[PDB]
This record gives C-alpha cells, sequence and structure tokens, in this order.
C-alpha cells in the first residue's frame, strides 16, 4: 500500500476563511 | 569525541556524492567502520571516567549507549532501503541524511559534559525524528503522531530548561564532573519539590512513564521501520540516561518524591503487560512491551542502589537490541502482507522456517531467558527492589508471568497454527532480511560471555 | 436449527449409540444394550402427532444429557481426538512451489513439467467458470453454498482448483 | 605453589593408604593407570613443549602501586582539585575492599566443602573472620547509595562516631 | 561562491574581535569593582570536610 | 499404516455389509440403494455408517453421512478422504 | 535459507579462522608476561601493567 | 584515485582528522602534566614530558 | 473523483532475479551490497570486535583490585592487624560537632 498523501477532502480543511 | 563526530559528518558528503546506485552500499559500509572504531571507547578505568576535553567525556554508562547508537545506523539503512526503493533519488539522500544527523546528535548527547549542552542535543533529536515520521510515514495518522511526539516532549523539556538554568545560577556550573563535587543536599520545600519535578518530568516522558506513555504507541504504529528502530532502541534511553545523571543533584529529596513514580511504574508494568495480551496490532504490541520494560528502569533508577543502576544499565542495552529486532521482524511480515494486524498472517513457521527461528530467539530474549542480558538486567532490578521492599517481589513476579504469556502468544499467533489460505505472496526470506536479524541477535547473545561492559559505572 | 425433525432424531441416535459404546466397552455388552436402545427408537418410529414426536425427542435429549459419558471415545483424527490437526504443520500450499529456485526445480524436471500443464488448464478454464456462475446465480446473489457441475464437455466444474490441488492428509 | 598459600590457606592433606580386603582388582586402579598413560602423558608433553617456547621469550609485567594522597577529610570545602584526588583514592580503596570480602568469602566457601559433614565445627574461624570482615565493610559502605562518594562515606562515619560518643558518655 | 565565503569571513572576523573585546571589558569592570569594594567580597574561611558537618541520608 | 486401494476399500465395504443380517448378501451390489433396493430405513443407514466408521477408524460427520445411500458412494467417500487414487 | 547460513559461516570463518590461529600462535610462541617486582628507579610504561600480549598490544596502540 | 572510488576516503580521512584534532586538544590540557599528587615523578634521562 | 495514478502492483525481486539477495534490483549492486554487509558486519565488527573485547586490558581494574586485595590480606594477617577496620577515615583527622 503506497504512502498516503492528502486528497481534496483533506486539503479543503485549509481553504476556508478560518480553521 | 571528534574521532567519531567528524567521521559521522563525513557520512553526509559520502552519501550525497555517491553514484546513484551506490548510496545504500557506501553509507552502510562506512557506517559499519565507524561502529567498529567505537570499540575504542571501552578504555574505562575503575575510578576515573574517560574525560576527553572540556566538552565531551565518556564513562561506563555512555559507552554502551554510544556503541549501541553507532551499531544501529547501519542496521537502519538495511531495514530502510526496501520500502524506499521507489523513492526519488534526492529524497533517498535526505532520508539517509536525517538518520546521519540523528546519530550525530545522539553521540554528542551521551558524551556532553555540560548539562545545558546535553539539553540542546537532547532536544535536537526531535527534529530528525519528527521529520522521519511525518514525511516517510505511510498513513494519515502520521501527522497526529508527529504532533503528539513533539508536544509531549516539549511539555517536559521547557520546564527542564528553566530548572537547569536556575541550577547553574545558584551552583555556578552545570559541568557534570563539577556537580559531583559541588553537589549540595536538597531540603524540603515547595520550591524544591517543583525543582525536582522540572528536573525529572522531561525524562519520564521519553522513558515513557506509565500515564505519559500514550504518545509512544501512536508514534510506533505510524513511523517507518527506521524510525521505530531508533525510537525504541536509543531514543527511549535518553530519558533513562538523563535520569541516571540528574538524580545526583536531587538527593535526598528523591527519597519521598520517587514514591508516586514508583507506584506508576510498579502498577503500570503489570497493566501494560496485560494490555499486550489483547493488542490486535503487532507494532502496537511491541510498543506497549517497551512501556512495560522501561517501567523497570524507572523503578531501578529511582531507588538508587548499586545493584539497581547495574540492572537498569543492562536493561536499556538489552531492551534496545531486543525491541529493535522485534520491530524488524514485524516489518518483514508487513512488507509482505502490508498489514500490521497480528491475526492476519498465521502459521508462518511452515512457509518461512528460518524466519521462525529468529522469531523464537527474539521472543525468548523478550521474556528474559537466562543467561541473556535481558534477564541479567531484569534480575538485578528485582534483587534490589526486593531489598527496597519485600512486597514488590509479588508485582515483579507477576510481571514475569504476564511477560511470558504475551511474548509466546505473539510467537504462537503469527508463527504457529494453520497458515492463512488466501495469502499466497509470502516469498522466501531475503538475504537482507536474515542478515538484519542476525545482526540484532548475535551481538545480544555474545554479550552474555562478557556482561561487565554493559553494567555501567557501578560495576 | 437448520435440521429437520427427521435429521435431529438420527443425529441423536448416532450420538446416543456412541456414548453407550463408551459406557459398555466390551463388545458383547455393547451389542446387548445397543439393541435395547434401537428398540426404544423403533417403538415410536410411526408416531404421527408432531407435537408428541417433538416432545418425545426433547425428552430423549434431556435423558442423553443426564446419561452421557463425561469422557466419550473420540476417533483419533476427529475434532477433539488425540491426532486432530496433528499433520497441519506438514501441509504446505502448492503455490509455494512457484518460489522454488531454478536449481531446486531442476531436481524434478518431470514433476514440474506436469505442474505447468495443470497451471495452464487452470488459466484456460477460469474465464468459463466465472461465466457459468454468473449466468446461473439468481438475481441478488446465491442463496446456498452449493456450486454447479460442469454442463458442456471440456468444461471443468466451477471453483475446483483449491479442492483438487489441496494437500494430502499425509503430506510427508 | 602458584598463588600465595597464606592468602588462600589449605590444611595439610591426609589421604589414607589403600588397605584392600577383597581379592578383586580395584577398577579405579586400572583406570588411573590408563588415564595416566593415555591422558596425562600426552597432555604433559604438549605443555612442556609450550613452556619451552615461553622460556625463549621471557618478558615482565608489574602490579601498579598507587601513592597515597590526602583523604577527603583534609580537603578544603569545594576544592575540586584536592577533592578529585581523594575521590579517586577512595574509589580504589572501595574496589579493593570489595575484593577482600570476596577473598574471605572464598576461604569460607572452600572450608565448607573441604570439611564435609564436619564443616559446622571445623569452619568456625573462617566463619568468624567472615562475620568480622562483613561487619567492617557494612560500616564503611552500606547505604551510601548509587551516587556514593567519599563525602557521603565520611558523613556516614561521623554520624556513627557521634552515636558511639553518646554511647560512652551515657555509661 | 568565493564571494559568499570571503564576505562572511570578512564580517565574521570583525564580529569575533568585537565579541572578544566586550568580554574582556566585562572582566576588566568586574575585577576592578571587586578591588574597589573589599567589604562586599570577603574571603571565606575555608573549613575542611574533616571539620565541616554534613547530615547523612541513608539510601536503604 | 499400510496404504489403501480402491478395490481394497470396496472389498471391505461390502465385507461389512455382508455381515449385517438385514441385508441379503446375494442381492448386495456396489450400486444397491440401501433404501429402494435393500429395503432399509433411515435408522439402519445410520448403523451402516457407524459400522464403516469402526471398520476404517475415522468419523463421517452426520452432514456427510446421510447422503451416502449406496455402497459405491461410501467407497467413493472413503477414497476421497484417504487420498486414494489407485 | 540454506544460502544465507553458508554465507554467514563463510564470512564469520573468513576472519574467524585466521584469528583463532593467530591467538594460538601468540599464546604458544610469545606467551604471557611474568609477574615481577618493579625494579628500583624503573618507571614502567602504562601497557607493562598487563599480562597478555594482546592486552598489552591494545594498550600500547589504542589507549 | 579513480573517479569511481574517491568518495571512499571521506570517512576514513574524517577519522584520521578527528583523531588528530583529539590529540591537539590534549595539548591545551597539560596544566597538571607531572604535577598531580598521585603521579608526579622525576624525569628520565631523555624524557621531557611524562605524557603527550 | 480527480486525476490520480493508480497504486502500482507490488513487485517481487525474485521474479526477475532468482539469485536476488534483496538489496537491489541490479544484480551487480545486489551482490556488492551483500558483501559489504557480511564482510564488515560479521568478519570485522563481530569477529574482531568480539576478540578485541575479550582481550581488553583489565577493564575497570578488576584484576588489579584482586591482586592488591591479596597483598593487603597477606600484610595484615602477618602483622596481626585487622583485615578490614570499620572506620574508613582516620578518626584523628575528624572533629565532631559539639
Ligand atoms: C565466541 C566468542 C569468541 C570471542 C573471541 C575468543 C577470545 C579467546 O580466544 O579467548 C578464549 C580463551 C583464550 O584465552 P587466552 O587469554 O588467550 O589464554 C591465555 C593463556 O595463557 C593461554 O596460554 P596456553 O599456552 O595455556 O594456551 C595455548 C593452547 C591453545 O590455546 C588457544 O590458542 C585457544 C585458542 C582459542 C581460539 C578461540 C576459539 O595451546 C594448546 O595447543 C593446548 C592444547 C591442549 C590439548 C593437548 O581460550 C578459551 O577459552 C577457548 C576454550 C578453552 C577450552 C574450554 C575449557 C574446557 C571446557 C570445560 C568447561 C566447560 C564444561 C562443559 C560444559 C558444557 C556445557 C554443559
Ligand atoms: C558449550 C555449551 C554452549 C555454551 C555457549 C557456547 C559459547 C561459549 C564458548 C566460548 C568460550 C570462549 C569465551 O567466551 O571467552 C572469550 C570471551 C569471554 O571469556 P573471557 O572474558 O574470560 O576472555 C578470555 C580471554 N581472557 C583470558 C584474556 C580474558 O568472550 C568475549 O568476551 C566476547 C565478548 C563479546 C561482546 C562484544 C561483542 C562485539 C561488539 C560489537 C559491537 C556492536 C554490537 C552491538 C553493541 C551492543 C552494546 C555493547
Ligand atoms: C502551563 C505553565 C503555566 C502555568 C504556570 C507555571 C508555573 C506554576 C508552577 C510553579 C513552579 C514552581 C515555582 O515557580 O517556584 C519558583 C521558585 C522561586 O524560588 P527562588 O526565588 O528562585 O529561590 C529562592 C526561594 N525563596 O523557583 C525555585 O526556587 C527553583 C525553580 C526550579 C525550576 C522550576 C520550574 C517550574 C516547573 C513547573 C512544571 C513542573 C511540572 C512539569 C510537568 C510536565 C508534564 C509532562
Ligand atoms: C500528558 C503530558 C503531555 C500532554 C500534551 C498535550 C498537548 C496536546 C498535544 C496534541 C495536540 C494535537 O492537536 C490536535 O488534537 C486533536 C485531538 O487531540 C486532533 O484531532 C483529532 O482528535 C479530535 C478530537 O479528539 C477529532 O475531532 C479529530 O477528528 C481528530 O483528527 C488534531 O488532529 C490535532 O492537530
Ligand atoms: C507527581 C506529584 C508529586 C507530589 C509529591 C508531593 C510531595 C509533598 C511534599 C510536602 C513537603 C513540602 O515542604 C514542607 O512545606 C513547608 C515549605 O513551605 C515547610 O515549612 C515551612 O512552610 C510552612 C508553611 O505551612 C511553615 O509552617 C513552616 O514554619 C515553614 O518552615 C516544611 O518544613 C516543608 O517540609
Ligand atoms: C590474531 C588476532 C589477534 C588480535 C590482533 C592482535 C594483533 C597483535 C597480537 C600480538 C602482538 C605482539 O605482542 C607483543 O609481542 C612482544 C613479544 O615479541 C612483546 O614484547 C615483549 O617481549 C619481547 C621479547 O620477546 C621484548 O620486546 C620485550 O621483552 C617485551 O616488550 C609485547 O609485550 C607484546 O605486546
Ligand atoms: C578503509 C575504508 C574502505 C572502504 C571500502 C568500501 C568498499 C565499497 C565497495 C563498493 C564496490 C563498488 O565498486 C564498483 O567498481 C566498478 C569498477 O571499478 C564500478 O563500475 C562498474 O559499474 C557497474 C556496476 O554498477 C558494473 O556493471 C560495471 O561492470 C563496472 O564498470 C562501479 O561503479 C563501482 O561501484
Amino acid at each position: 500500500a503506497r504512502q498516503w498523501q492528502p486528497d481534496v477532502e483533506w486539503a479543503e480543511q485549509y481553504g476556508g476563511a478560518v480553521m | 569525541m571528534l574521532k567519531y563526530i567528524i567521521p559521522t559528518i563525513m557520512l553526509m558528503p559520502l552519501t550525497w556524492l555517491s553514484k546513484n546506485n551506490m548510496i545504500w552500499v557506501n553509507s552502510t559500509a562506512h557506517s559499519l567502520l565507524i561502529s567498529f572504531t567505537s570499540l575504542l571507547l571501552m578504555n574505562q578505568f575503575g575510578d576515573n571516567s574517560l574525560n576527553f576535553s572540556l566538552l565531551f567525556f565518556s564513562d561506563s554508562l555512555s559507552t554502551p549507549l554510544l556503541i549501541l547508537t553507532m551499531w544501529l545506523l547501519p542496521l537502519m539503512l538495511m531495514a530502510s532501503q526496501h520500502h524506499l526503493s521507489k523513492e526519488n533519488l534526492t529524497r533517498k539522500k535526505l532520508f539517509i541524511t536525517m538518520l546521519i544527523s540523528l546519530q550525530l546528535f545522539l553521540i554528542m548527547t551521551f558524551t556532553a559534559m555540560e548539562l545545558i549542552l546535553f539539553y540542546i542535543l537532547f532536544e535536537a533529536t526531535l527534529v530528525p525524528t519528527l521529520i522521519i515520521i511525518t514525511r516517510w510515514g505511510n498513513q494519515t495518522e502520521r501527522l497526529n503522531a508527529g504532533l503528539y511526539f513533539l508536544f509531549y516532549t516539549l511539555a517536559g523539556s521547557l520546564p527542564l530548561l528553566v530548572a537547569l538554568i536556575y541550577i547553574q545560577n545558584t551552583v555556578g556550573s552545570l559541568n557534570f564532573l563539577m556537580l559531583q563535587y559541588w553537589v549540595q543536599p536538597v531540603h524540603n520545600s515547595w520550591s524544591n519539590v517543583f525543582m525536582w519535578l522540572a528536573c525529572m518530568m522531561a525524562f519520564m516522558v521519553k522513558m515513557p512513564l506509565y500515564g505519559l506513555h500514550l504518545w509512544l504507541p501512536k508514534a510506533h504504529v505510524e513511523a517507518p521501520i527506521a524510525g521505530s528502530m531508533v525510537l525504541a532502541a536509543v531514543l527511549l534511553k535518553l530519558g533513562g540516561y538523563g535520569m541516571l545523571r540528574i538524580t545526583l543533584i536531587l538527593n535526598p529529596m528523591t527519597d519521598f518524591m520517587a514514591y508516586p513514580f514508583i507506584m506508576l511504574s510498579l502498577w503500570g508494568m503489570i497493566m501494560t503487560s496485560s494490555i499486550c495480551l489483547r493488542q490486535t496490532d503487532l507494532k502496537s504490541l511491541i510498543a506497549y512491551s517497551s512501556v512495560s520494560h522501561m517501567a523497570l528502569v524507572i523503578v531501578a533508577i529511582l531507588i538508587q542502589t548499586p545493584w539497581s543502576y547495574m540492572g537498569a544499565t543492562a536493561l536499556m542495552i538489552a531492551h534496545g537490541l531486543t525491541s529493535s529486532m522485534l520491530f524488524c521482524l514485524a516489518n518483514s511480515n508487513y512488507e509482505r502482507i502490508h498489514s500490521r494486524t497480528m491475526i492476519l498472517a498465521r502459521g508462518l513457521q511452515t512457509l518461512l522456517p528460518l524466519m521462525a527461528t529468529w522469531w523464537l530467539l527474539a521472543s525468548l530474549t523478550n521474556l528474559a531467558l537466562p543467561p541473556t542480558i535481558n534477564l541479567i538486567g531484569e534480575l538485578f532490578v528485582v534483587m534490589s527492589t526486593f531489598s527496597w521492599s519485600n512486597i514488590t517481589i509479588i508485582l515483579m513476579g507477576v510481571n514475569m508471568v504476564i511477560t511470558a504469556l504475551y511474548s509466546l502468544y505473539m510467537l504462537i499467533m503469527t508463527q504457529r497454527g494453520k497458515y492463512t489460505y488466501h495469502i499466497n505472496n509470502i516469498s522466501p526470506s531475503f538475504t537482507r532480511e536474515n542478515a538484519l536479524m542476525s545482526l540484532h541477535i548475535l551481538p545480544l547473545l555474545l554479550l552474555t560471555l562478557n556482561p561487565k561492559i554493559i553494567l555501567g559505572p557501578l560495576y | 436449527a437448520y435440521l429437520t425433525h427427521q435429521q435431529k432424531v438420527l443425529r441423536l441416535y448416532k450420538r446416543a449409540l456412541r456414548h453407550l459404546e463408551s459406557w459398555c466397552i466390551h463388545r458383547d455388552k455393547y451389542r446387548y444394550f445397543a439393541c435395547l436402545l434401537r428398540a426404544r427408537f423403533d417403538e415410536h418410529k410411526n408416531e404421527k402427532d408432531m407435537v408428541k414426536a417433538t416432545q418425545l425427542l426433547r425428552e430423549a435429549e434431556e435423558e442423553f444429557w443426564h446419561g452421557q459419558h463425561p469422557q466419550p471415545y473420540i476417533f483419533p483424527e476427529s475434532p477433539g481426538g488425540t491426532s486432530y490437526e496433528r499433520y497441519e504443520c506438514y501441509k504446505v500450499p502448492e503455490w509455494c512451489l512457484d518460489d522454488w529456485h531454478p536449481s531446486e526445480k531442476a531436481m524434478y524436471p518431470d514433476y514440474f513439467a506436469k505442474r505447468e500443464q495443470w497451471k495452464k488448464l487452470r488459466r484456460e478454464s477460469w474465464e468459463r467458470e466465472v461465466k457459468q456462475l454468473q449466468e446461473e446465480t439468481p438475481v441478488g446473489g446465491p442463496r446456498t453454498e452449493a456450486l454447479p457441475p460442469a454442463r458442456k464437455q471440456g468444461d471443468l466444474p466451477p471453483l475446483w482448483w483449491h479442492i483438487v490441488t489441496r494437500p494430502r492428509e499425509r503430506p510427508m | 605453589d602458584s598463588w600465595d598459600k597464606d592468602v588462600y590457606p589449605e590444611p595439610p592433606r591426609r589421604t589414607p593408604a589403600p588397605s584392600p580386603q577383597t581379592s578383586l582388582p580395584n577398577p579405579i586402579t586400572y583406570l588411573t593407570k590408563a588415564f595416566d598413560l593415555l591422558v596425562d602423558r600426552p597432555v604433559t608433553l604438549v605443555r612442556e613443549f609450550i613452556e619451552r617456547q615461553h622460556a625463549k621469550n621471557k618478558y615482565y609485567y608489574y602490579h601498579r602501586e598507587f601513592r597515597r594522597v590526602p583523604d577527603i577529610t583534609e580537603c578544603q570545602e569545594k576544592d575540586v582539585l584536592c577533592m578529585f584526588e581523594a575521590e579517586m583514592q577512595w574509589r580504589r580503596d572501595y574496589k579493593v575492599d570489595q575484593e577482600i570480602v570476596n577473598i574471605i568469602q572464598e576461604r569460607l566457601k572452600a572450608c565448607q566443602q573441604r570439611e564435609g559433614e564436619s564443616h559446622r565445627q571445623n569452619c568456625a574461624k573462617e566463619l568468624e573472620q567472615f562475620t568480622q570482615v562483613v561487619k567492617a565493610y557494612q560500616d564503611r559502605y552500606h547505604d551510601l547509595g548509587a551516587h556514593y562518594s567519599a563525602r557521603k562515606c565520611l558523613a556516614k562515619q561521623k554520624q556513627r562516631m557521634l552515636a558511639e560518643r553518646k554511647a560512652a558518655k551515657e555509661a | 561562491q568565493l564571494l559568499y565565503i570571503t564576505s562572511f569571513v570578512f564580517v565574521g572576523y570583525y564580529l569575533l574581535k568585537r565579541q572578544d573585546y566586550m568580554y574582556a571589558v566585562r572582566d576588566h569592570d568586574m575585577f576592578s569593582y571587586i578591588k574597589s569594594h573589599p567589604e562586599d567580597f570577603p574571603e571565606k574561611d575555608k573549613k575542611t570536610y574533616g571539620e565541616v558537618f554534613e547530615e547523612f541520608h541513608p539510601v536503604r | 499404516a499400510p496404504p489403501l486401494t480402491l478395490e481394497g476399500i470396496k472389498d471391505r465395504v461390502l465385507y461389512v455389509l455382508k455381515l449385517y443380517d438385514k441385508i441379503d448378501p446375494e442381492k448386495l451390489s456396489v450400486n444397491s440403494h440401501f433404501m429402494k433396493d435393500l429395503g432399509l430405513d433411515s435408522l439402519d443407514q445410520v448403523e451402516i455408517i457407524m459400522a464403516m466408521e469402526d471398520e476404517f477408524g475415522f468419523e463421517i460427520p452426520d452432514i456427510d453421512a446421510e447422503k451416502l445411500m449406496c455402497p459405491q458412494e461410501i467407497v467413493d467417500y472413503i477414497a476421497d478422504k484417504k487420498d486414494v487414487y489407485e | 535459507d540454506k544460502r544465507f547460513l553458508k554465507l554467514l559461516r563463510f564470512y564469520i570463518l573468513l576472519t574467524g579462522i585466521p584469528v583463532a590461529i593467530g591467538i594460538t600462535l601468540i599464546n604458544v610462541f610469545i606467551g604471557e608476561a611474568e609477574l615481577a617486582e618493579i625494579p628500583e628507579g624503573y618507571v614502567p610504561e602504562h601497557w607493562e601493567y598487563f599480562k597478555h600480549p594482546i592486552s598489552r598490544w591494545i594498550a600500547r596502540t589504542f589507549f | 584515485v579513480v573517479r569511481d572510488h574517491w568518495v571512499h576516503v571521506l570517512v576514513p580521512m574524517g577519522f584520521v582528522f578527528g583523531y588528530y584534532l583529539d590529540r591537539k586538544n590534549d595539548e591545551k590540557l597539560t596544566a597538571f602534566r607531572n604535577k598531580s599528587l598521585l603521579y608526579k615523578r622525576e624525569l628520565k634521562p631523555n624524557e621531557e614530558v611524562t605524557w603527550k | 473523483r480527480w486525476q490520480e495514478d493508480p497504486e502500482p502492483e507490488d513487485e517481487n525481486l525474485y521474479e526477475k532475479n532468482p539469485d536476488s539477495h534483496g538489496y537491489d534490483k541490479d544484480p551487480a549492486v545486489d551482490i556488492w551490497n551483500m558483501r559489504v554487509v557480511f564482510f564488515f558486519g560479521f568478519s570485522i565488527v563481530l569477529v574482531l570486535g568480539s576478540t578485541f573485547v575479550a582481550y581488553l586490558p583489565d577493564y575497570r581494574m578488576q584484576e588489579w583490585a584482586r591482586r592488591e586485595a591479596e597483598r593487603l590480606v597477606k600484610y595484615r594477617e602477618a602483622h596481626g592487624l585487622p583485615i578490614m577496620e570499620s572506620n574508613c577515615f582516620d578518626p584523628s583527622k575528624i572533629q565532631l560537632p559539639e
């Protein structure tokens, strides 16, 4: 199983106005 | 110590300037030569330690840890080069650079004569370890494992920094040799109680003390094999080494401040051993095994007897080689079935007969079979802790029963029984994998022939 | 229980006789009581009231539980017997032969030539076997674990490899 | 012999002469003769050859003698240069005194085996000398702790001396 | 690359010289002040451990 | 133990049936249905299986036993478990 | 598995056999130092306080 | 010397360089060479430093 | 949903190299990496390192202490002095409080 890397759902945690 | 520091740094140019296909050959070959030269540190004397210069010294406590540290670097390269085989070339060199920088900090940590120098190098190990886990870990939870590791350590280290700087202010020096002659007794006061806690709680977290141990199973489950080898073998020992040095200046207050932490270790070792019986993850079982084994070291260091320091020294070395071996053994399975579940791949002795011999040897050392140094260390702690209070023999005796139960249960679950029908990719053990286990078990067993060199300064 | 009433009585009969045989030991003694026990089953063999027959069975089970041997005889290779699973450590799966080194495979040039033919036969038959199951399984999936026989000539029964190629009971 | 018999004494060995009362031949006698010829002679010849090679190359090694230096009782407080030499001296004495207790324990253990069923009466001096030596060692070093030192050793002695002063002042 | 090394060494040399000088100044001030105020830095009458008393804490 | 053969298994399977008083040793053949041809009932079939179990020294589970209805089926079942291919 | 254990024996014996032979020759032909009293006014070298030649050589060379 | 195998001297050379630096540092710490109460002695006919 | 490489099927080194030692895909590198590990790891560190440890000169003066202890026991028994006296320091050099 290859190394996990952030997907879109993970990245969108950081795309809002606030955390 | 420059005869070891400089060669270790030279591993960086060697790796970076090596031909593309030779990075693993060159780094492993020359890191073994450095390990060979580390045997010159064993010019120990009965009375005086080996004091090279104003910055670094070696005594019978740091020498075995120094030899263990430098022996481990070539073993981590062997363990690492498989799962990194598809990695980008530059990122391979950076991974090897992180391991080299970790050895560099570690050998200086164990030889620093100044405690504030010790602290900086002690705390510098975090950076390479954190990077290894979070960058080359394979799962999502490697990011949380990084933060828990980071903030558990700093939570204790920052109080430690304040306490050390306070001690240099009032004593004038933090040179360890000076502190042996200028040490003054610590009297009862709330101020000295918190000075005691600051000086010790940073080391208790790295051991780890039961209660503060929950960062360790997280880190292990998420770290790559090389991160697990260094973390189990050496990094846990930083706390033990720090406690063996700092307790010099905490007497006689350690007489009553030890009690809560002995209770946590005496009870914690029974509970962590019992937890090992119900673990479903193989790496998590070995992690909880370390907590149980390191609780003996905390008890031994805190009761402060000649027999307890000899026992604690032997335990740290013996557990270092054993725990590293167990992690590598579980990794060899994981590289095949790509899972850490202990019950997934069973009856492996049928398919991998020689790897089943390594499993047996590793388990026997874990349960401390005489005359292995695992038992010698464990026995000396039991003998001295019995003198401390006879009732402890019950908890010590029970722990040996439980330790046998889960060590052989892990052997029986994965190696015996019927093999799993649908798992049909169990290829024969590679020469690389067999050599890796023999380099753990042979030196571990050889030290039985001459155990004095791992019994510390009170031998 | 999945078993019909008729199946339940028979399993009790076989179970009852075996525990009776443990008590008696001697064959002449066992023969005498085995015939008396068969008589008890033969007495109500024609009962037609399924409430009485069901009662007769339940009472019989209670009697067996009171009279069972605490240590009944077990065939050595049956579950619980002294030889059960004794040989599982000698059963190696056949896929292990793929990992043999060429020099190891060279000692049996004729066995490994036959082995390739079976592997070829497995490869060639698989697609048909999958198709046969798809076009015979009712919508929603199977309702039982029973598998079909082959219909055409030159077709092998679906899902046969791990049954045909399983290890021998005395593999070494 | 090859060690100092004074440090490791052994009473003279009294072995009774054979006085057989049986016509049969003693099996041990013949096995002794065979062992001597088969085992002892070739083993001795090899040793004698080796001891001839050693004779042609005779070199010496010495037992290190440490000069005495002022004790911790004569060191000014916090004077590391004088404290360090008194601490190294104290540690060498500590390691030597551990070996004296081992020599006496060895004498005691050898006596218990040598005397046999009579050891309780015949090993009274070895037992007495062991009891006295263990008392002295305990008074010096017991309970100092893992971080022991000449300072802690001295503090233990002073506390003991004060208690004994009150013992004499009380009577 | 040679200019990066040369410029760092050039600036570093003067920084090390000032660094050394400021530490020499600190010692010069400290020693003269000790000279100017004898009453505040009196020599300690140094007992030996034979004369000084330390309470003994057994490690039992 | 000495190895078995298909003809050896068939010889002993019939041998046991020939010593059973409810079966006619003349009407008996490898293909006789214990129910249709030999006239036996469910209870007699159970005892036949127990006799074969005692003959060859191994147990046949009830789930498998109830389906063995002719001597040939018993012979085939034993050979499969003993890996007899003759 | 067989291949690894042959390699393990070979590389262990590659230096093991030469070492075992050398130790034997050192013991037989050089021998061990003889305990002696320090001659008056003689200051021994720190490696002269050990008995075995290999121990003496280690002290002379590395320590 | 070969462009293939010149990197194999970096670490062996580091050991020699480190070993030499270790020896030099001992020169800065000769304040008590032949002055300790335990070990001081008169100098042999050609000796000039008891150790170095 | 979004553009992404599929996970590559796991590879077996024995597939294209039945003599593989598991170190590398290159047979020449694979044998070399094996030799440096076995030679330096076993021939050098473990064999010579064990021999070196076996012959360490009187590690922590354990032999010297026994020899010295023998010398003192011989002296004190010949001159009638106690083998070991409880006071570690000469009481003439001590000055008790009060
Ligand atoms: C006990 C002595 C030392 C204690 C030191 C404690 C300080 C805190 C250290 C960890 C800080 C981690 O900071 C943050 O914590 C939470 C949980 O803890 C994690 O979040 C995780 O747990 C929370 C709740 O438990 C879930 O809602 C979340 O889905 C999950 O991802 C974050 O991913 C991590 O970024
Ligand atoms: C991991 C958690 C570990 C918890 C460990 C708990 C240990 C508890 C230690 C209690 C001892 C504290 O120290 C104790 O208190 C005060 C210091 O303010 C001292 O006493 C001093 O303050 C008190 C104030 O009440 C005055 O009465 C007294 O006149 C004064 O001398 C005591 O003589 C000292 O013995
Ligand atoms: C085989 C593997 C062993 C590990 C590797 C060790 C290699 C070196 C081993 C032996 C080295 C020679 O060891 C050395 O021999 C000479 C004998 O000539 C001794 O020298 C001694 O005897 C000779 C005369 O015979 C004189 O110089 C003098 O009397 C004395 O110095 C040394 O004190 C010893 O240290
Ligand atoms: C005191 C310190 C001693 C340190 C010793 C370290 C030993 C390390 C051994 C590595 C040996 C590698 O030596 C090797 O030699 C050959 C020719 O010379 C080089 O060149 C080779 O390249 C490829 C392999 O990739 C071969 O197929 C080709 O036939 C050959 O030309 C390699 O690029 C080099 O890797």
